[PDB]
């Protein structure tokens, strides 16, 4: 019902890459999921702390 | 009416005081004069917990089950046993 | 009775300070 096919090297590249360039993503502002980055811009202290 | 310099002296107390509290938000690096800039709502948690949550459970499962192990019995492919 | 301009100042001061208390508040996050 949910089922999702990942793999090893595969998850490890999204792993990795998923705060350099989200395909998934959002590139135009105003919309929410947006480039790692972008988040990191306008977030919190606390927040970037937890992200660190 | 007799004016008491405590009035007075308390008066530039709080002056100082927002004045003070000011410059320290300028340090921080933020604007504090105006709520308008400020963040609304303001946000603490991460930015999304669900879908990184997703992500490290998915790469336990797939470094746990990727590794080839030794298949020749259930008992014999475990890798650790109670 | 005329009001002292030191207590209109303060009040006026207070609220500044629970305004900036509350951008700070909402600046860091909270």
């Amino acid at each position: 019902s949910n089922a999702n096919i990942t793999s090893q090297a595969l998850n490890e590249f999204n792993m990795a890459t998923r705060r350099l360039f989200d395909p998934t993503a959002s590139n135009t502002p105003g919309q929410p999921n947006q480039q790692w980055i972008k988040q990191i811009n306008d977030a919190s202290p606390a927040t970037v702390q937890k992200e660190i | 009416q007799p004016a008491d310099p405590s009035g007075q002296q308390t008066s530039t107390n709080t002056s100082n005081l927002v004045t003070y509290l000011t410059n320290l938000g300028k340090y921080l690096g933020y604007d504090i004069t105006q709520s308008s800039k400020a963040p609304n709502p303001p946000y603490s948690q991460l930015f999304n917990s669900n879908v990184v949550q997703l992500v490290q459970n998915y790469a336990y499962n797939t470094f746990l089950g990727a590794i080839p192990v030794d298949a020749m019995s259930q008992s014999l492919m475990n890798f650790v046993t109670d």
